[PDB]
RNA sequence: UGUAACGGUACAAGCUGUAAACAAAGG
RNA sequence: UAGAUUUAUAUAAACGGCAAAAAAAAAAAAAAA
RNA sequence: UGGGAGCGAAGAUAAUCUAAUAUGUAGCUCCGUUCAUGGAAAUCAAAAGAGCUUUCACUGAUUGUAUUUAUGAAACGUGAAAAAAAAAAAA
RNA sequence: CGGCGAGAAGGGAAGUGUGUUUCAAAGAA
RNA sequence: UGGUUCGAAAAAAAAAUAAAAAAAAAGA
RNA sequence: AGGUAUGCAGUAAAA
């Protein structure tokens, strides 16, 4: 009807760029490794990609992949939530995009106070939900070239993948050889490595799930497959040589549900680890600061009395006497509960 | 004429694309290069010298592709000024050339005659 | 009425707007006669500096330069452009990537991007025709800034330069000290020789003298520093009364005050020239050595304001790292007279050696050479990595070096090879630099000055009294030609 | 068409492009702004790619 | 309104003048 | 309903007729303008109003006589100091809402940097923000602490030097047409001097004889168009008007007895009538 | 303009480009850059189609007095 | 806020009333009469607007700020412990 | 894009642009 | 698509603050389109 | 543009006149029409259920608003049309 | 011959008797 | 002899007009 | 008491 506001934000979809012809330069040139966009070496000036290091010190993260249908101060807001959990954050920018200045292009840079924050911070990617278009940011730390690390969700699936397979590989050789000792049962399990899947001792899933065969044996619920009895590192590897591992007798159906709720207790583990909460160790925020963190967000309802004008003439009798009773009726009830709540 | 002139152009503009190119990605290495040493200072390394050994051989091959490139530039941008000999003011002969007027604003911000003794 | 939605609730007035044409809708596939497609538009030109299309912009995308429209000003704007270290990333882009350009950097590159320096040739001799030209119509300020402006770019068309030679002769008698600084900076060391007409010269330094004989009271202290350099440097001067006049104008002028306030670099380059000149100074402590002592407190009081303080701070911090490089070197050769940890001539001489530790990589060739003599002078250390960390860039920068600049550091040199706590990387490093430096020298002979002979003579008697050991025979081949050079300059 | 434009060669911006004819009879389509002969058109070996809403329809 | 004074005086017994400095935290 | 944020909440499911047949006189108070989805006005984009513009409401008498009237916002002009800008901003038209926004944000700078364009609501605050944006970018420029509106427009931008250049050239030639008409225009004038003695009329008996006339600005020529040039400055006087700066600065309305003119039925200035007297807006 | 605006642009120019030495030039190879002859393309080079007496002549723009040549 | 409920109309202007004038915010420094470092005190945006956020007295209470003053109070014990 | 002014053409509600109704047979 | 093709139709918008003269130093300076 | 946005009348009906109707119409300014509008529920409903949004017919000139004139493609619902949700962690 | 159960927001709306029903003010062609 | 042109003084614009065609390397 | 014949800037005085 009018000009579009910033509520109104359309994207399209991406078509993958290919060079149909390898030395037609002028209609299918190089794309640059920096900008990661085609080279336009008559209009454009190269990159080295630390440019932004010298406008926002050594303590600056890039982070790429952002999405689109959000407002840069909108994204700048939340990132900046984000990284306050690793230290003071001395600045967020988010680049807008080229053909709207409301939207983002997919950049952004966050400026830390300190050094360690900022190496901290750039450790593990960022997953985000779906209202933000489910992307994993990437960030690169300017000061040292350190990348997040962009795999770690799919190779802690395949770790839980592998502590399951595990379970049941110990599960049969106790069925089948009955109870073994810990240090020679332990030599007869394999894990597949990530992503191909070549065999393995298996060693690292369960100190990538667990921490250790201690921890993977004691945890819930492999304490009701296997049961441990007495006959640092040192302390494990002696503890274990002189153990035997029982089996409990369990039917097929009892283990199959075993083996699906370690699965699904360790996804919620992987998942915890990703979306720690962002008040962790910080003080409390008084009533109209969060009301403040919510209108980022979302926006209080409009009062009702401005609101009772749009009952249209043609069917309402507006400022109606029945109708405002109810209101009235509602707003008694709502205060009541209220009361109840703090008695 | 003017057809060979423009196959001409067309040929030169063609090798002016792959040698800018490369003289793009090779700037855009040295200048990453440059950053990476700077970053690390006042230290001295190893991996410090072998940067300064990559800029070394990046600088020569970027010389030696502008040295290259200086005289197809002129060429392949001759007609993109005016030339007045081919102007139809100037002259009536055949294959006239025409330029559109620009807006330079440190002439549009001027107070001028309309004066043309020249 | 429909009430709004979601999506639809926030509009932007019908004129007054952000331009997004990413989410405003549009129906490609229909002919829209508001955007007049029959209707052939202009090219303008993709970049401008100062109202006209950038020079620096053409070799790589051509166009009109216009560079004959162009007044007094704007060419003179321009030529600094052109003459101060160009670069081609200061020119605009064309729908350039969201990511920040180059341009913000303020480090300098090994490398000139987009073209060589002498790729604008014809463009400069067009920019002195055009200043020529020009230079009957501008102001004296102006016409200062155009002589210094095609000095510094280059310009040297024998006709041009008479012409502008002639204006600035005509309009000298109506110009004030900094107009004057301004044309001195013209005959610099390197630039053109065309511009160093000897009755010109004389003209502009006579100038000078009237003016600080008749307008002491009106001259500024980073005047006067800049003066002295020039006097001292730019015009190559024997005028010992004119400095002398300048130095007890910076002095006793009532100046501490302003002493205080001015920049730390003019006065490093005001006590280099007075270094430079003492014998005139000394002339019907020394007067040199108090002069050069009442220079450098400041400069060593603003290194004290940074050190308790502690991308624009960078520039500061390079002008002052320079200012304490150029202020030891000074102290160092009026030191050698002394020969004492005097009361506060080697004091501020080890807090400036201190922030050139500090600030090592800053140093310019010139300024590594000049600090390896204070600290051999000196006989002192900063650190244990400053004389192996300089070293080592010594070597890596030797062949921007000037004969002076060789001078000093063959001097610094030969101190050291008679040190015997010595560390091993400096060990190592010092006969290669020792080999290079003495060939590097031996090739510049002819070009060396009479300050430069006379320290490679005192470093190749030095040497052979104490360096017997290191290339002996150079030193004295070294000795013997410097003998004899310095016999024909004095006869010169 | 009219919310498109031929790019020159050398400039890279909106042309105009007209025929010209050798003695031969040989032609060449030249631009406007640099005077640049344009490059043959891509082939249609080179430009071919399957049209999969027709498949879909 | 002849007489437009940029700057009316506060009035002292206004609610806006007079009104709760509020509560930081409602639950206590 | 949904959107409950905003308004026409018993309008959003009641019909597509009795929407698009909504009285507007039905409407008695201002509804705010965000939640009603209103276009931003010209003024509004030029100032940081934040909720505040131009809106209308409804007249109603027990007689049942309905009548619609638009309102101005409560703007008020006000000057603020941005060390992003590097400069003080004077003049600024704001409203409650925008200085209780920057309170929320923590000061000019900030409302203008952190703001969503929905909220911020000024096409002005965003080229602010854009001229931020390029300061940090280009921090050289920021030293010279020109007025923002300098860089306004991105072609300033992209060539700063000549905006610079030329913003000077203009204010030197302001300054130069200004001090030549209060020259034309000062009470001291000083004749030339070979001829110092104006005409006179016969002295009255008794009045004591005049000294001769002291030309101490004869010594030189340049301190005869120095003192020239002084005399040229002075002004007859100096006139006080209304200025919202001044604490006791005041406006005027109409006279006292509120009458009108006899007859006549004066027609309010509207954008169909005497829309374009002596100026666009 | 005043002359301080002239001033003005003229130290924003000179002092945008200020720093270290970064990259190492240990040979002297002065304030004017000096063009080798025997490195500029020829005629017949210039002129030769792209691949994935013309020959003993450039056609040189630029300035003669800094051509590196053996006669002039 | 302003709240746009019952608005006095005069003069073709609108009016909107402040319900609420205050604000919270955290004091830097000790404000004789208002509270010492720390403390989260309502104030009135007058007061914070022309005379604290002026003089570097006080900053608006958001999580930002307050987040910024905890972790640098704490690495300043943290640093006293080290000097230690 | 569309239209028009002058000019040429049967001094025109047509055609047409000072090359003003026609080049198609060039190293 | 063999060439040629005057003049008017107030156009730096193939472009971006508004606002006279398609875009005018800051301020004065004001807006439902 | 009887589509959408802003401002916004009187002649005419009310047998004068007011509200309401005319009508959110005309004029004025701005979008520029299926590659569009809009939109995947903090929805509607009853204690059973439906399932973004959109178009047609019925329910029905019903329940409504106006209370002398008239206005009213109401809501739920029913029968049809069309049918969609979301390629998308990097490569 | 099925067993104490698979992370469902503590918020919105619905009669004011909410024990019950429904939704999540947060996302693409 | 006037207009043009500078001033008054004017985008307060006489459609098909000009000291008014991309604006100095101009080749004397 | 508009501008007169090498022409552009530019200050004062005045039958």
């Amino acid at each position: 009807a009018c000009r579009p506001g910033a509520t109104r934000m359309k994207w399209y979809f991406q078509k993958p760029y290919v060079r149909r012809v390898k030395s037609d330069f002028f209609r299918f040139p190089l794309l640059s490794q920096v900008t990661k966009q085609k080279i336009d070496w008559q209009y454009h000036h190269p990159r080295s990609g630390y440019e932004a290091a010298c406008i926002f010190g050594p303590n600056t993260l890039e982070v790429t992949n952002l999405p689109m249908g959000k407002t840069c101060e909108y994204l700048q807001e939340r990132l900046w939530r984000f990284f306050g959990k690793f230290g003071i954050v001395e600045q967020v920018r988010v680049l807008p995009h080229e053909r709207d200045p409301y939207q983002t292009c997919g950049t952004a840079y966050v400026c830390f106070r300190s050094r360690m924050a900022s190496l901290r911070a750039v450790r593990l990617p960022v997953h985000l939900p779906a209202s933000l278009h489910n992307r994993v940011l990437h960030l690169r730390h300017l000061g040292t070239d350190r990348t997040s690390d962009d795999l770690f969700y799919f190779r802690r699936q395949q770790a839980i993948s592998n502590l399951v397979a595990i379970a049941q590989q110990l599960y049969a050789y106790l069925e089948e050889r009955g109870p073994l000792p810990a240090h020679r049962a332990l030599r007869l399990l394999f894990e597949r490595s990530y992503p191909r899947l070549a065999w393995r001792q298996a060693g690292f899933s369960v100190r990538t799930c667990c921490g250790s065969w201690l921890g993977f044996f004691s945890r819930s619920p492999f304490n009701e497959l296997f049961y441990l009895a007495r006959e640092t590192d040192r302390e494990e590897n002696a503890m274990l040589e002189k153990m035997v591992i029982f089996p409990h007798l369990l039917s097929r159906e009892k283990l199959q549900a075993l083996l699906l709720r370690a699965g699904r207790l360790l996804q919620m583990d992987l998942q915890n680890e990703l979306s720690v909460h962002w008040r962790t160790d910080r003080p409390p925020l008084p009533d109209w600061t969060q009301k403040q963190i919510q209108l980022w967000q979302h926006q209080d309802p409009l009062p009702e009395e401005l609101q009772i004008w749009s009952r249209t003439k043609d069917y309402y009798k507006i400022h109606e006497e029945r109708f405002l009773f109810k209101l009235k009726l509602k707003k008694e009830r709502a205060q009541a509960k209220q009361e109840m709540k703090q008695q | 004429q003017q057809c060979l002139r423009a196959k001409d152009i067309l040929a030169k503009q063609q090798k002016r694309e792959a040698l800018e190119t490369r003289r793009f990605q090779l700037e855009e290495k040295m200048l990453q290069l440059e950053h990476r040493i700077r970053r690390m200072e006042p230290a001295q390394s190893l991996q410090k010298e072998a940067w300064q050994a990559t800029l070394d051989r990046y600088r020569s091959d970027h010389e030696d592709i502008l040295i290259q490139l200086h005289p197809l530039r002129k060429e392949t941008t001759q007609l993109l000024a005016p030339d007045w000999r081919y102007e139809r003011k100037y002259s009536d002969l055949p294959g006239p050339i025409r330029w559109k007027k620009q807006y330079i604003p440190a002439l549009e911000d001027q107070y001028r005659k309309p004066i043309r003794f020249h | 009425y429909t009430p709004p939605s979601k999506r639809t609730w926030s509009k932007q007035h019908n004129k007054i707007f952000t331009p997004r044409p990413l989410s405003e809708r549009f129906s490609p596939h229909k002919l829209h006669p508001e955007f007049e497609w029959w209707r052939e538009r202009t090219v303008q030109p993709s970049a401008l500096f100062m109202g006209f299309p950038d020079l620096l912009a053409l070799p790589l995308r051509g166009g009109s330069a216009y560079i004959h429209e162009m007044d007094a000003a704007t060419l003179a704007v321009v030529l600094a452009s052109l003459a101060h270290s160009p670069s081609a990333y200061s020119v605009s882009e064309r729908r350039p990537p969201p990511s920040p350009s180059p341009a913000v950097s303020l480090s300098s590159s090994s490398f000139s991007p987009t073209h060589l320096p002498q790729h604008l040739d014809s463009l400069l001799a067009l920019l002195g025709r055009q200043a020529a030209a020009t230079a009957a119509h501008a102001p004296d300020s102006t016409l200062a800034f155009l002589f210094r402006g095609c000095a510094e770019a280059g310009v040297v068309e024998k006709n041009v330069v008479c012409t502008l030679l002639g204006r600035v002769e005509q309009r000298l008698p109506c110009m004030q000290l900094p107009e004057c600084l301004v044309l001195l900076d013209a005959l610099r060391p390197g630039l053109p020789e065309v511009y160093r007409h000897p009755r010109f010269v004389a003209r502009l330094v006579a100038h000078a003298g009237l003016l600080l004989q008749f307008r002491g009271a009106e001259s500024e202290a980073e005047d006067l520093c800049d003066l002295a350099f020039s006097l001292v440097f730019a015009a190559n001067c024997r005028d010992a009364a004119l400095l002398q006049t300048t130095a007890l104008l910076l002095v006793h002028g009532k100046r501490m005050q302003s002493l205080n306030e001015t920049a730390p670099l003019a006065l490093a380059r005001a006590m280099e020239a007075f270094a430079a000149c003492r014998d005139a100074v000394n002339a019907p402590l020394s007067p040199s050595g108090w002069l050069l002592l009442s220079l450098l407190s400041p400069v060593v009081q603003a290194l004290h304001r940074a050190e308790k303080g502690r991308r624009g701070a960078s520039r500061e911090s390079h002008a002052l790292t320079e200012a304490a490089a150029r202020a030891a070197a000074a102290v160092a050769e009026e030191t050698q007279t002394l020969k004492n940890r005097e009361s506060s001539l080697f004091r501020g001489l080890l807090r400036c050696l201190e922030r050139v530790d500090d600030h090592r990589e800053s140093l310019s060739p010139g300024s590594m050479c000049k600090v390896l003599f204070a600290a051999t002078v000196a006989r002192a250390a900063p650190s244990r990595d400053f004389f192996p960390d300089v070293l080592k860039r010594l070597g890596d920068q030797l062949g921007a070096c000037t004969p002076e600049d060789l001078s000093r550091a063959l001097f610094a040199l030969v101190k050291l090879s008679s040190v015997s706590g010595l560390d091993p990387r400096c060990q190592d490093l010092l006969p290669p630099l020792l080999g290079t430096v003495l060939q590097a020298v031996e090739s510049s002979l002819p070009v060396a000055d009479v300050a430069s002979l006379a320290r490679l003579h005192s470093a190749a008697v030095s040497a052979l009294i104490s360096s017997s050991e290191t290339k002996k025979e150079e030193m004295k081949q070294l000795a013997e030609e410097t003998s004899r050079l310095m016999h024909a300059r004095l006869e010169e | 068409i009219t919310n498109v434009a031929l790019l020159d060669p050398v400039v890279k911006r909106p042309t105009r492009v007209k025929r010209r004819f050798m003695m031969n009879g040989e032609c060449v389509r030249i631009s406007k702004l640099s005077g640049s002969a344009m490059p043959e058109p891509v082939s249609t070996s080179a430009l071919r790619q399957p049209n999969l809403y027709q498949e879909y329809l | 309104s002849r007489y437009q004074p940029f700057k009316t005086a506060s009035e002292r017994e206004s609610p806006f003048t007079e009104a709760e400095p509020a509560t930081n935290f409602a639950s206590p | 309903p949904k959107n409950l944020n905003l308004w026409g909440k018993y309008l959003r499911l009641v019909g597509r007729g009795a929407r698009r047949g909504f009285k507007k006189w039905q409407v008695i108070p201002p509804i705010p303008v965000k939640a009603y989805g209103r276009e931003p006005s010209a003024a509004s984009q030029t100032g940081l109003y934040h909720d505040e513009d131009f809106n209308y409401h409804t007249k109603r008498t027990f007689s049942m006589r309905r009548t619609r009237r638009k309102i101005k916002p409560n703007v008020f002009r006000r000057t603020f100091t941005s060390s992003l800008l590097n400069v003080t901003i004077p003049n600024v038209r704001v409203t409650t809402s925008a200085l209780h926004a920057m309170d929320d944000m923590g000061g000019f700078d900030a409302y203008i940097l952190r703001t969503p364009p929905q909220e911020l609501r000024s096409h002005m605050g965003e080229r602010m923000r854009q001229v931020m944006y390029y300061y940090q970018d280009q921090p050289a420029i920021r030293d010279w602490g020109l007025p923002w509106k300098v860089f306004l427009k991105v072609a300033s931008r992209r060539d700063p030097f000549y905006a610079c250049y030329r913003h000077n050239l203009r204010k030197q030639q302001y300054e130069a047409d200004l001090r030549s008409r209060v020259r034309s225009f000062s009470p001291y004038y000083l004749p030339s001097g070979h001829q110092p003695h104006a005409e006179r009329q016969v002295f009255h008996e008794g009045a004591g004889e005049s000294p001769p006339l002291n030309l101490w600005w004869r010594e030189n020529r340049e301190l005869e168009e120095a003192f020239r040039r002084r005399l040229g400055e002075a002004k007859c006087f100096e006139r006080a008007f209304a200025d919202s700066s001044e604490p006791l600065g005041y406006t005027k309305g109409r006279c006292r007895g509120g009458g009108g003119k006899s007859g006549r039925s004066v027609r309010r200035r509207s954008k169909t009538h005497k829309y374009r007297e002596n100026r666009a807006f | 303009v005043l002359p301080e605006t002239i001033r003005l642009l003229i130290e924003t120019r000179k002092a945008a480009t200020a720093g270290g030495p970064v990259g190492r030039q240990p040979l002297p190879k002065r304030r004017f850059p000096i063009t080798e002859a025997l490195r500029l393309p020829t005629v017949a080079e210039v002129n030769a189609p792209w691949e994935p007496r013309l020959d003993k002549v450039v056609l040189h723009s630029g300035d003669i007095s800094r051509l590196r040549v053996d006669a002039t | 806020a302003i709240s746009h409920l019952n608005p006095s109309i005069s003069k073709g202007k609108v009016h909107y009333r402040v319900p609420n004038p205050y604000i919270p915010v955290l004091l830097l420094q000790a404000v004789p009469g208002l509270g010492k470092r720390g403390e989260l005190k309502q104030v009135r945006r007058g007061t914070l607007r022309l005379f604290l956020a002026p003089k570097g007295l006080a900053v608006v209470a958001s999580w930002q700020n307050i987040d910024a003053f905890y972790l640098a109070e704490k690495e300043e014990e943290e640093r006293r412990r080290r000097a230690q």
